[PDB]
RNA sequence: AUCGAGAGGA
């Protein structure tokens, strides 16, 4: 704890019943940081805090705070050894006292969680696959995946058009940057039986607001190619080939190619179209065409074109196509518990129900995707949501926080003039009759996920065929 | 064509459909369809296949039509039935003070493919015209067909003492030539059991009287979901102060009954009954006043709940959930386990670093005694983890097991 | 070389100066790039020693 | 001296903000790779 | 060639060398990016059925996150950190002895 | 058997919105007006770009889309200017569509913001609604020294039956029976949820007995004008658009009961 | 016919014929990249 | 025992009340991929004439 | 079974075991299914196994 | 892909008529009106405006499928009516209405412009 | 990357609030207070504004392709 | 194109 000839990272357990003292000094041993506690107290007092707070001019680090015998790292062999408080308030005397012999406290409970889980609003409200399947789906969430995409020629890239930060967060994601690169968008979500079309786990989007950019994306589809000189025998080159001398030349044309035999920016190209004009010497003669076209029925814009030399030192090309996503039926998006769904259809602005004050859903999710699924955090974070939003807050969904339940958001949210539990009247789109129940409405952050069904419809009627077997493909 | 879902399990994971050409690009699917090929719509994908002759189409539409295969072989009895939007909308459409005007009566009429376009009589002419739900289904019930079944809220004495054919909840399904007398519908009637209204039209009208059954209930029961709505949010999940202290109570209780067993224990005051060890009585001991315990809180949430409650409304109906999950979003999570038994001393004689040793007590073995409302304390957040896991590794590893 | 190591030609680069390479100040690193392709080492769990 | 309840909330997030202004999130990877290059190649 | 194809080992023995290390590193977005360089993958094999490795260990607190882990085959077997974990790089027992 | 004789109230105008009452006709009718002001009042947008020059961080579409977006005074012209399918001409003229130019490049150190005000049109009637002679203009993009867009649109009439940009409304907030006396809702709970602003109840009285006899009728309106058009002109599109395709159906129906 | 680059490095105009190695003759920079075409595409904005 | 096949289409499925549940919502894509050999009759000739 | 009482013991047994392995989670399936598989599974006078 | 351009929705395909009138023969004096290129803002007001005729017997109308943009109006009347006048009826009725209403309302702006 | 024009939900114009936000902010408003200057009646708007992450500022720390 | 690997989806 002095920081002296003992490193931090060093284990040191006693086993007491039996008389072994085990040092580790080794690699690989996961271990953890923790407040140590004096006699029932903690070491950490408010001068720590207080340094920490103007950590950015008096350099008072973390490290220091180790170096103060504040904070101890102890590994999982050790923890058998340990007494943990979970909070300062399990070192403070009770009526019955559990243990009074506390070593050491947790920082926070909420450190238990890795980096995608601590994304999830109130992970403790959820049943647990629900968060195992968000910690899975957070991954396939769209956003901005990088500041520096606009450089980066990736094979395969979606950026959304307009990330937004949830409205309703853990103090964890301060630390993620989730809040400077985020993976999705504040939805105004009604949980509703509205025509049928969001049953068995499926949403109903709103077409207007698909129109005004919601959702939309950017796919970014890279291309390499390299023309080698591997020997006299045989030499490709980059140039647009010609119908007289190419010899295996698809009757798709060229025309978009330039004299280099690289399309240029800013051209519009369809499925089958030829990017990069390769012709390779032959042994239709002296010649033949090696051309590059585009991954079949993909349909976007030449966003840019690189040409550079790799290793060994050819010409090498990388041309980066540019793909507009609007969501439509079939997109994937999903919550942060768990709750995916395909859009099962768009209607516009009137066909949508609307409140009292014209609010439509953006998102209409079937209440049957609730009961089942036990993700109460969804509809907390809802509720906290609708405060958030007419509070001008950020919410704190942070796992395990007494601070927070529901009845405090419920009576703040009585105090916006809306219903505590966060239900509204909402009137039929169709007919502008009121529904008879009280719909439950309000901001949740939903993602749009990386399984568009542009990429999955297939269809074959007598295509290509395996060579050793005489069947179809695969793919 | 012919449809199919992967993995094909039985014979009703390929059917045969006529095609309808739509907009956009996804196979669009009837709901009442989804059942037999487990199929749901979280980015499923089926497979469309068409045959390529008269023979063949002439084998799919006589064999493998969706319609011959709403009964299946394996248990005599109905493979798709009425689902989720319909089946809470129709247990609310069939309640005893559903009364529909004459407008919403005729807008439901638009949406009855079978229906011989006479309006019939309302149940209520004075003061006003009025509609029942009975009597609108009674239109979408097919042929002459007769069916006896009971709600899922049926109390069971009520068959014995008087009010047997006059059922004050409305429960006691009543369908007498093709007209709903009486009765809530719900799951046991229009779900995939033996001898429900479905079953019983597929068996006395063919297999396209109950194709267009089937179609008419989604479409009427859908349309009038439109006026009536279901929802589901956070006041559906509260409960009243009287109850949470109730359940406080029940598990303050249970708590200190288990540390009653424990001294017991420590003491060697408690004896081992036949068949099991002193450590497998003390465990039997404490799981069940701990499945006491959660039984009874679940018990507290739900007599809490009123007829307007949401989560109720879909337990009923039977279109999803069941009492148990209500138990535990209001009441009580209650007892995780791994590999049938309670938290496992992971670390030396503790579950956690946060417990002493040698603690058998409802907390430190995996007892959550909060709601999912509530919220789990760190703990219990890992321990319900550790469960649900157990639940995963299960998903994933009998699949190859049970293919084989 | 793993990036962002002390060895990188990124370590000790402020936020405008990742910028005015072309790389994101918020990249963590601790990948390699061979051939061009970013590749991240997998921790691999294994019984003490 | 001692921080109480009513501050602890944000003394504790106070106390993680300072770990990962030091650490980050990929500190295992770099550390490792810098104990290889500093030690393990020598 | 090891980091690029991930088999670890002799290009040679391509078959004994255990492959799933040095994986492509995924920049759909931030989060897949941070928790594939917080990864940690447990080698017991996919194909066994004995779910006792794939079980959340009680000793996998603080140091692995109870949540994210794949629901296909790999379900526990691919684990990731907790979020203040960190794993010792290894130091001289000298001073110590 | 015959129609409505509905009287209005017109409760608060202002530039921004009008709130009115419809008193004395059918739901129907009050709810087809609510929809037509959001999908069936036509105004004039940019619905065609041909970006000549764009070195910004945002793509073309980005940009596209974003200029779409940007509501025009449509008051006067949307009347007169005809539908590019109706029209005689080739793709464009100045009888169905309006050009515009934006030509910006960003010479000094320190973000240039490419608003709506850079949005030139050649019509004077037809231009962003924040340019209007406060409100700042809307941020079209953010240019760094160096990065340069250059761009023609051309804006065409449309309605948000075809695509949001043309919808003219930003909120049509719509009510009937502020005090549930209809009982088309039903509250579990009714002392819990807040009065109407139109509701006329005391305090302790949650909603009104309910009224057996009733139906609705004195529809509350507040049409929020996104800017294109005035309120008052989007409600009087309004209604001369639900009336005018009424017109149209009468007329094929006639033809089609002559034919048989 | 001149197929004018951009340097990834420098920001330079300048023309390279085919069979040429691709270097910057400003500062030798081995990336370049393509300019924006001169073909007329049109964008609805939706 | 198992192959892969001809006329065939795969996509993510979608729900649709208003089918009836031997009806299957198919794009204008798949189905203008996919065909079906139809002989010529005097019955379909003017028919198979347009298609 | 088979050893102790024979083929047709066993068979029936068989059966049993079946049914309670199915029955045991409230399930149900037609006798004759079971019927089918315990008679391939005995009708060549040894215990024949799925394998 | 398969996006229908959004001009469908309400622009006629050319042959394909804005209306169509077809004895219902279900029941005597009945018609299904099968109207293209419109939806429930059409729909709804034809069909309450009928339901205020009490020479209508029954009213009613549905879209058959929201990707699809057409609307069915199935109207019967008594005998002594057509349903193809109650049609035509219901609409001048609504153009009245609106008509009026369009005055009522250029007359209270005026007023509340000036006061 | 960059604030959206109009509101997803109501179609509010909000493309011309960002910076006037922005500066309500550094005044000394209250995240709340400075959406009510703005007129932001509606949580969708409120949204819109309170939960935009402003990328597009990083996007320009890059130099652009061209001089 | 083949092979292998990996990551994912239901
Ligand atoms: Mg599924
Ligand atoms: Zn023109
Ligand atoms: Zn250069
Ligand atoms: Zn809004």
């Amino acid at each position: 704890r002095q920081m002296d000839i003992i490193v931090s990272e060093v284990s040191m357990i006693r086993d007491i019943r039996e008389r072994e003292i085990r040092i580790y000094t080794d690699a690989g041993r996961i271990c953890r940081p923790l407040l140590i506690v004096e006699k029932q107290k903690l070491l950490l007092k408010k001068r720590h805090i207080d340094q920490l707070k103007e950590r950015e001019y008096n350099n008072y680090s973390w490290q220091d705070l180790v170096a103060s015998g504040v904070v101890e790292y102890i590994d999982t062999l050790e923890e058998e050894t340990v007494m943990l408080a979970m909070t300062p308030d399990d070192l403070q005397e009770k009526e019955v006292a559990y243990c009074s012999t506390y070593t050491h406290c947790e920082i926070h409970p909420s450190m238990i969680l890795g980096v995608c889980a601590s994304i999830i609003p109130f992970p403790d409200h959820n049943q647990s696959p629900r968060n195992t399947y968000q910690s899975a789906m957070g991954k396939q969430a769209m956003g901005v995946y990088i500041t520096n995409f606009h450089v980066r020629m990736d094979t395969l890239a979606h950026v959304l058009y307009y990330p937004q930060k949830p409205l309703v967060t853990t103090r964890s994601m301060e630390y993620l940057r989730f809040r400077e690169l985020p993976a999705g968008i504040n939805s105004i979500v009604a949980i509703a039986s509205y025509t049928g079309y969001n049953q068995e786990d499926s949403v109903i989007m709103n077409r207007s607001a698909v129109d005004r950019g919601f959702f939309r994306s950017v796919f970014y589809r890279s291309y390499k190619e390299q023309e080698s000189k591997k020997g006299f025998d045989q030499e490709e080159v980059f140039e647009k080939p010609t119908r007289e001398t190419c010899q295996g030349m698809r009757h798709a044309i060229y025309d978009k190619l330039d004299d280099d035999g690289l399309i240029a920016p800013g051209v519009r190209v369809s499925g089958d179209d030829v990017i990069i004009g390769k012709t390779v010497t032959l042994p239709r003669y002296t010649k033949r065409d090696c051309s590059t076209f585009l991954r079949t029925s993909e349909t976007g814009i030449v966003d840019q074109v690189m040409v550079t030399l790799n290793q060994e030192g050819y010409k090498f090309c990388k041309i980066r196509v540019r793909s507009v996503r609007i969501p439509q039926i079939g997109d994937k998006f999903a919550s942060r518990h768990g709750q995916k769904g395909t859009c099962g259809i768009q209607y516009r602005q009137e066909d949508m129900p609307f409140t009292c004050e014209g609010i439509t859903p953006d998102i209409i999710i079937n209440p049957h995707a609730i009961p089942s699924r036990m993700t109460i955090g969804h509809l907390i974070e809802c509720l906290q949501g609708k405060v958030s939003a007419n509070k001008g807050e950020i919410g704190d969904a942070t796992p395990f926080n007494d601070a927070v339940n529901v009845q405090k958001i419920s009576n703040l949210l009585s105090d916006y003039g809306y219903h505590l539990r966060g239900n509204e009247v909402l009137y039929n789109g169709f007919t502008g009759r009121k529904i008879t129940s009280q719909i439950f409405i309000g901001p949740t952050y939903y993602q749009r996920l990386k399984h568009m069904v542009d990429d999955k419809i297939h269809s074959r009627a007598r295509g290509p065929i395996q060579i050793l077997n005489r069947q179809p493909m695969e793919g | 064509v012919i449809f199919n879902r992967q993995p094909t399990l039985h014979k009703m994971s390929m059917m045969g459909h006529r095609v309808r050409i739509l907009p956009w690009s996804t196979f669009r699917l009837n709901l009442s369809v989804t059942t037999p090929y487990n199929a749901d719509f979280d980015g499923d994908e089926m497979n469309l296949h068409l045959p390529q002759s008269l023979e063949t189409r002439a084998e799919i539409q006589e064999l493998a039509m969706v319609p011959r295969m709403i009964v299946t072989p394996q248990s005599n009895r109905p493979v798709m039935g009425i689902v989720q939007d319909t089946l809470t909308a129709v247990r609310k459409f069939t309640k005893r003070d559903v009364f529909l005007e004459r407008g919403e009566v005729m807008n439901l009429l638009m949406f009855l493919s079978t229906w011989d376009g006479k309006v019939p009589q309302p149940a209520i002419l004075k003061p006003r015209p009025l509609w029942t739900g009975k009597q609108i289904f009674s239109l979408i019930i097919p042929g002459h067909i007769n069916c006896i079944r009971t709600h899922s809220t049926h109390p069971d004495d009520e068959d014995s003492g008087p009010y047997k054919h006059i059922s004050p909840g409305d429960t006691k399904v009543v369908v007498e030539n093709g007209e709903l007398i009486m009765g809530i519908l719900c799951k046991k009637s229009l779900g995939t059991s033996a001898g429900s209204l479905v079953h019983i039209s597929y068996l006395e009208m063919g297999h396209d009287i109950t194709r267009l059954f089937y179609s008419n209930i989604q479409t009427v029961i859908n349309n009038w979901l439109l006026i009536e709505g279901h929802t589901i949010g956070i006041g559906d999940s509260i409960a009243d102060s009287k109850t949470y202290q109730d359940i406080q109570n029940t598990i303050k209780k249970a708590k200190q009954d288990v540390i009653e067993v424990i001294e017991k224990a420590h003491n060697n005051e408690l004896e081992p009954t036949p068949g099991n060890t002193l450590r497998q009585t003390f465990e039997n001991q404490v799981n069940r006043i701990l499945n006491d315990a959660r039984d009874k809180t679940g018990s507290s949430a739900q007599k809490s709940l009123s007829e307007y409650n949401n989560f109720k409304s879909m337990v009923v109906s039977g279109a999803k959930g069941s009492k148990i999950n209500i138990s535990q979003v209001i009441a009580v999570v209650g007892q995780q386990n791994v590999e049938g038994k309670r938290i496992p001393f992971g670390f030396k004689h503790r579950t956690l670093p946060h417990f002493i040793k040698d603690d058998y007590g409802p907390e430190s073995r995996g007892f959550v005694e909060n709601s999912y409302l509530a919220g789990l304390t760190p703990t219990e957040f890992f321990f319900h983890a550790m469960g649900g896991r157990e639940g995963l590794i299960d998903t994933a590893v009998k699949t190859a097991e049970t293919g084989y | 070389i793993m990036l962002r190591s002390t060895y990188c030609l990124l370590n000790g680069l402020t936020d405008r100066d990742l910028c005015e390479l072309n790389e994101c100040p918020l990249d963590p690193g601790g990948y390699f790039i061979i051939n061009g392709s970013e590749k991240v080492l997998i921790a691999q769990e294994k019984m003490a020693t | 001296d001692e921080i109480t309840p009513d501050l602890w909330q944000e003394a504790c997030w106070i106390v993680i903000s300072s770990y990962f202004d030091e650490k980050g999130l990929v500190r295992q990877q770099l550390d490792s790779f810098d104990e290889f290059i500093q030690m393990s190649v020598q | 060639y090891s980091l690029a194809t991930g088999n670890w080992g002799d290009q040679k023995k391509a078959h004994q060398a255990r492959a799933g290390v040095s994986q492509v590193l995924n920049r759909l977005t931030f989060a897949s990016t941070l928790s594939h360089l917080r990864r940690l993958n447990s080698p017991i094999g996919r194909d066994g059925k004995l779910a006792k490795p794939r079980q959340l260990h009680n000793t996998l607190w603080g140091m692995v996150c109870p949540a994210e882990t794949p629901e296909g085959h790999a379900v526990g077997l691919v684990k990731n950190l907790a979020l203040m974990a960190y794993i010792s790089v290894g130091s001289q027992p000298s001073p110590i002895l | 058997p015959y129609a409505n004789q509905p009287t209005v109230r017109i409760t608060e105008l202002t530039d921004e919105n009008v709130k009115f009452i419809i008193e004395n006709t059918d739901l129907a009718v009050a709810n087809s007006i609510r929809r037509v002001f959001i999908a069936e009042v036509p105004i004039i947008a940019i619905d065609w770009v041909q970006i000549d020059a764009n070195s910004s961080v945002l793509h073309d579409e980005f940009i596209a889309h974003r200029l779409g977006l940007i509501p025009l005074t449509s008051d006067d012209i949307v009347d007169k200017l005809q539908y590019s399918r109706d029209c005689t001409c080739e793709e464009f003229c100045p009888e169905c569509s309006v050009e515009f130019t934006l030509d910006v490049r960003c010479n000094e150190d320190q973000t240039r913001h490419v608003t709506s005000r850079d949005l030139i049109s050649n019509s004077p009637r037809v231009i962003p609604v924040t340019s209007r002679n406060e409100q700042d203009d809307i941020l079209i993009v953010k240019l760094r020294k160096g990065q340069e867009l250059r761009l023609r649109a051309y804006a065409k009439k449309g309605f948000g039956k075809e695509h949001a940009k043309w919808n003219p409304t930003a909120g049509v907030a719509f009510e009937y029976d502020p005090d549930n006396a209809l009982r088309h809702t039903v509250y579990p709970k009714p002392e819990e949820w807040p009065k109407s602003e139109y509701s006329e109840l005391d305090e302790d009285e949650s909603q009104a007995p309910y009224d057996p006899n009733g139906k609705p009728e004195r529809f509350y309106y507040n049409v929020e004008s996104c800017g294109s058009l005035r309120p008052e002109t989007i409600v009087l599109s309004a209604l001369s658009g639900l009336k005018k395709k009424l017109s149209d159906l009468q007329t094929q129906l006639s033809h089609e009961i002559q034919s048989d | 016919q001149p197929m004018i680059y951009i340097c990834g490095e420098c920001h330079t105009e300048n023309e390279i014929k085919s069979r040429d190695p691709i270097r910057c003759r400003e500062c030798g920079y081995r990336i370049m990249y393509k300019k924006r075409t001169k073909r007329l595409v049109v964008f609805d904005a939706r | 025992m198992g192959k892969r096949v001809d006329f065939s289409a795969r996509t993510v499925i979608t729900p649709d009340p208003n089918l009836s549940i031997d009806q299957v919502g198919v794009p204008r894509s798949i189905a203008a991929n996919m065909t079906f050999a139809e002989i010529v009759t005097p019955f379909n000739i003017d028919r198979l004439q347009e298609l | 079974i088979f050893t102790v009482l024979g083929i047709e013991a066993v068979r029936k047994a068989l059966e049993r075991e079946l049914y309670h392995v199915i029955s045991f989670d409230g399930s149900y399936v037609n006798y004759r299914h079971l019927a089918l598989l315990c008679d391939t599974m005995t009708c060549r006078g040894h215990l024949m196994a799925i394998t | 892909m398969n996006a229908p351009p959004a001009f469908e929705s309400f622009l006629l395909f050319e042959g394909e008529k804005k209306i169509t009138i077809n004895k219902d023969t279900k029941v005597p004096n009945a018609c299904l009106f099968t109207i293209n290129k419109e939806d429930h803002t059409l729909g709804n007001i034809i069909k309450s405006q009928l339901l205020k005729d009490p020479q209508v017997l029954f009213a009613g109308y549905k879209v058959p499928h929201p990707l699809e943009h057409k609307i069915i109006i199935r109207v019967q009347t008594t005998p002594d009516y057509s349903p193809q006048e109650a049609f035509t009826n219901a609409i001048t009725d609504l153009i009245s209405e609106l008509s009026l209403l369009e005055e009522r309302f250029r007359v209270a702006i005026k007023d509340k412009q000036e006061g | 990357m960059i604030i959206p024009v109009r509101c997803f939900t109501c179609g509010k114009i909000v493309g011309n609030k960002w910076e006037a936000y922005l500066g309500l902010l550094q005044a000394e408003y209250t995240e709340g207070d400075a959406l009510d200057a703005l007129g932001l009646k509606r949580y969708c708007c409120r949204r819109m504004l309170l939960a935009h992450v402003d990328l597009i500022e990083k996007l320009l720390n890059y130099a652009p392709l061209e001089k």
